[PDB]
RNA sequence: CGGUGAAAUGCGCAGAUACCGGGAGGAACGCCGAUGGCGAAGGCAGCCACCUGGUCCACCCGUGACGCUGAGGCGCGAAAGCGUGGGGAGCAAACCGGAUUAGAUACCCGGGUAGUCCACGCCCUAAACGAUGCGCGCUAGGUCUCUGGGUCUCCUGGGGGCCGAAGCUAACGCGUUAAGCGCGCCGCCUGGGGAGUACGGCCGCAAGGCUGAAACUCAAAGGAAUUGACGGGGGCCCGCACAAGCGGUGGA
């Protein structure tokens, strides 16, 4: 899994100030995990069809929040990807 | 109600997959694990009972099935 | 020939027919009787009086191998099981206990169309 | 022995069935098991550990409208079925044999190949059903149940059922799990047969699938509900109706 102690190290990361337990940036990031990690079972596990499901999900609610913060403020989105490189 | 198991006993682990003693009781003849109706288990509870008497059962402790003797 | 003090009746009836064998404390058969062999062709031998024939003759066979007393198991659902019983029982055999263990899969294979 | 209404085919003196012990093999997991749970659907139950999705509750901490729907696209998709390889206990299309029957060429019985099982790639259909698209707000209650929280008599969330207010409905029924009151967005329908056919196009190794007509022809096709009649449907009851008798007709 990603245990708490992993987790939180991600948040402290990307966190817009200290404290804050989900902005933009940090939901993101959150997410942009539990992807890489799921999409790493699903090459091994290729029949886990059900996981997959979730995946999409996981992603396409990615983009939602990626294209809310292009809208919003663009240069956080640059500095967002590239601290984290997607879009490819 | 011809004798509910959750009253003849005291408090006990269900996880407990080792307590034979226990265990025992809520099997009939036959190794057959008994109905909720005779356990007086809830509903989760006999779920759980469910699963460590099968655990117990594979570690050898526990009888799959008897033979039922006339008595 | 052999002399056989205690001994175990087996019992298996079908809805088709009922045999009965007899064999020694370690299992082995010594005699046994079935509802053709008293002498039945068909639908005949699955009855609770062909049963209460198989059983007496087994026993009958039995207690000129010098049979005396008997555990007894029974395997099968159907018909004159029970007759088979209360045969051996009131045959001359003294019945020690009395036992079902008919085998019940534990889901195992696929059984015939008409099941 | 088996087997059926009865029975034969079959198996058995190369010793079967029944019984005890040993071994190999495959496939499915009894009891728990529920009228229960989870999943978007198809679907998912022995046990264990690993990897992994959805989801509920409490706290009310962070973001600050970031939301809903969705042509096409993309992925999932029971069973049967296709290709290669492995596997094969039980079962079992076709096929072989026994019976039944007016005839069976089916329903019953004994065999049995594909298949059913694993991997990989295809197929992509269904009464794929709640025959009920998704999301949100609003509109009495009662009761049963799975599952969270609380100051756990009871209160408060999320599921699953039954009964019902208002309302809706052609009715049957639905009724806070809406088929009620409303807004958003998608899909679809426009008389029956012809027909899921033809032609064309697309996909497919194939089997075939998706998309899909008209000419013609009918004057209906339909849904629900009512009375009746009928049922090799159920329930209770009656008549010399059967049964229990006594005596006859059928023969002269
Ligand atoms: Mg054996
Ligand atoms: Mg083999
Ligand atoms: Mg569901
Ligand atoms: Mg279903
Ligand atoms: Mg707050
Ligand atoms: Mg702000
Ligand atoms: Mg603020
Ligand atoms: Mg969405
Ligand atoms: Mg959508
Ligand atoms: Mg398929
Ligand atoms: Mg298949
Ligand atoms: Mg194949
Ligand atoms: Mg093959
Ligand atoms: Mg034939
Ligand atoms: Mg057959
Ligand atoms: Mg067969
Ligand atoms: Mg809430
Ligand atoms: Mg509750
Ligand atoms: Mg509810
Ligand atoms: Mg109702
Ligand atoms: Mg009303
Ligand atoms: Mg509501
Ligand atoms: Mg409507
Ligand atoms: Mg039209
Ligand atoms: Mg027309
Ligand atoms: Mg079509
Ligand atoms: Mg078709
Ligand atoms: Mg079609
Ligand atoms: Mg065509
Ligand atoms: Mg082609
Ligand atoms: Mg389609
Ligand atoms: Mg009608
Ligand atoms: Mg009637
Ligand atoms: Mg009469
Ligand atoms: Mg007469
Ligand atoms: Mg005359």
């Amino acid at each position: 899994p990603i245990t708490k102690e992993e987790k939180q190290k991600v948040i402290q990361e990307f966190a817009r100030f200290p404290g804050d337990t989900g902005s933009t940036e940090v939901q993101v990031a959150l997410l942009t995990l539990r992807i890489n990690r799921l999409s790493e079972h699903l090459k091994v596990h290729k029949k886990d069809h059900h996981s997959h499901r979730g995946l999409l999900m996981m992603v396409g609610q990615r983009r939602r929040l990626l294209r809310y913060l292009q809208r919003e403020d663009p240069e956080r989105y640059r500095a967002l990807i590239e601290k984290l490189g997607i879009r490819g | 109600r011809k004798a509910k198991v959750k009253a003849t006993l005291g408090e006990f682990d269900l996880r407990d997959y080792r307590n034979v003693e226990v265990l025992k009781r809520f099997l009939s003849e036959t190794g057959k694990i008994l109905p909720r109706r005779r356990t007086g288990l809830s509903a989760k509870e006999q779920r759980i009972l469910a699963k460590t008497i099968k655990r117990a059962r594979i570690l050898g402790l526990l009888p799959f099935t008897e033979k039922l003797v006339r008595k | 020939k052999r002399q056989v003090a205690s001994g175990r009746a087996y019992i298996h009836a079908s809805y088709n027919n009922t045999i009965v064998t007899i064999t020694d404390p370690d299992g082995n058969p010594i005699t046994w009787s079935s509802g053709g062999v008293i002498g039945y062709k068909g639908s005949r031998k699955g009855t609770p009086y062909a049963a209460q024939l198989a059983a007496l003759d087994a026993a009958k066979k039995a207690m000129a191998y010098g049979m005396q007393s008997v555990d007894v198991i029974v395997r099968g659902t159907g018909a004159g099981r029970e007759q088979a019983i209360r045969a051996l029982q009131a045959s001359g055999l003294q019945v020690k206990s009395i036992v079902d263990d008919t085998p019940v899969p534990h889901n195992g294979c696929r059984p015939k169309k008409k099941f």
